């Protein structure tokens, strides 16, 4: 599974 | 009232209440007033909580469809698979009408307006996950022009280990892979943006050395997921 | 229909919509019938899950209100109590639509002992989930509540019931929690904790794999809170 | 922190 920007 | 929404957003993170939180963001931004970097960031984890919960549900919902559909729980997960889905499109129309209406069009920093640019292009591509056909194309569009408009603002007016500057092009190559097909500009813009990073390290102070390594660590992970 | 509602309760566990479950099992209790042992696990599940995260909420925000006033946060403030008191609301009202479901479809409902202590132990926890957020007036007449629902099903339970009964071991666990932690006696809470522990490893020789790992677990609860209050 | 029964 790929990941995407942390929040913030 | 202002004031009270944001104190009541800091207390809704504390006790884990995404959706209230979300509520007193949304909110404080109907004020009409200017995020400061603290209000942005409530903003952002009050609907990528939101959000992220109901993507995972909808992951869940599609996955037992697909094996139903392989023959008959059928007509109970399609009804209740598209309640969670009109749910997560009403929390990312709700989200694209604050940047829209009140977040991009007032917004001075060129830092803030990559931050909301980035949020719009996101939101688009959780809608476009989601959708079918006429719908889709459209969202794909409206989501590479977002993310193409903050590209330029952030090649312009940011340095290439900016954390929005890497988060926003970890997102686009996350994009162009997974919602736009096309994997070599995915590797082209994760490469490149972890390169460019990578050469000014060395002028970084401790926190912002590990706020730009994190998101780095996220390129080169995907990259070797895709290659 | 009843069985599309069973159905998209299984179906917002999967997914992990607590709230969505539990208005799926409301439904699915308001059509009258009775419960099998699978539809009252989920009635439980959805339920504890959605007063849990308000519990959990509520203890943070208590939490924060106490260092706020501590601090004499003048501004930091009303918000908190406001918030706090919100929550409150919420959890007050969840607990509310539980013990109505209760005293309305399922008590009354009951096929035999077994579903009578399951739906008994419901209404003594979600009186318990009250007191723990009520004041004065309010406080010690739940508190009365508590107690009569828990008393009624121990008795049941300790005359059809065997001591590994997980729904007996759960039932003794949670009043002797209600008797150290809300009615401030912690000598009967060790003193039901123990004997419980005890009834059940007396028995527990004449368990199948699936029974002695479903009583163990709870057991081990118990002798774990007694550590604790001893 | 005590322990109160599990989900069935």
């Amino acid at each position: 599974r790929r990941a995407s920007a942390p929040l913030p | 009232e202002r004031a009270s929404l944001i104190q009541k957003a800091k207390l809704a993170e504390q006790a884990e209440r995404y959706e209230d939180m979300a509520a007193f963001m949304k909110g404080a931004v109907e004020k009409g007033e200017e995020l400061s970097c603290e209000e942005r960031n409530l903003l952002s984890v009050a609907y990528k909580n939101v959000v992220g919960g109901q993507r995972a549900a909808w992951r869940v919902l599609s996955s037992i469809e697909q094996k139903s559909n392989e023959e008959e729980k059928g007509p109970e997960v399609r009804e209740y698979r598209e309640k969670v889905e009109t749910e997560l499109q009403g929390v990312c129309d709700t989200v694209l009408g604050l940047l829209d209406s009140h977040l991009i069009k007032e917004a001075g920093d060129a830092e803030s307006r990559v931050f909301y640019l980035k949020m719009k292009g996101d939101y688009y591509r959780y809608l476009a996950e989601v959708a079918t056909g006429d719908d889709k194309k459209r969202i794909i569009d409206s989501a590479r022009s977002a993310y193409q408009e903050a590209m330029d603002i952030s090649k312009k007016e940011m340095p290439p280990t900016n954390p929005i500057r890497l988060g926003l092009a970890l997102n686009f190559s996350v994009f162009h892979y997974e919602i736009a097909n096309s994997p070599e500009e995915a590797i082209s813009l994760a490469k490149t943006t972890f390169d460019e990073a990578m050469a000014d390290l060395h002028t970084l102070s401790e926190d912002s050395y590990k706020d730009s390594t994190l998101i780095m660590q996220l390129l080169r992970d995907n990259l070797t997921l895709w290659t």
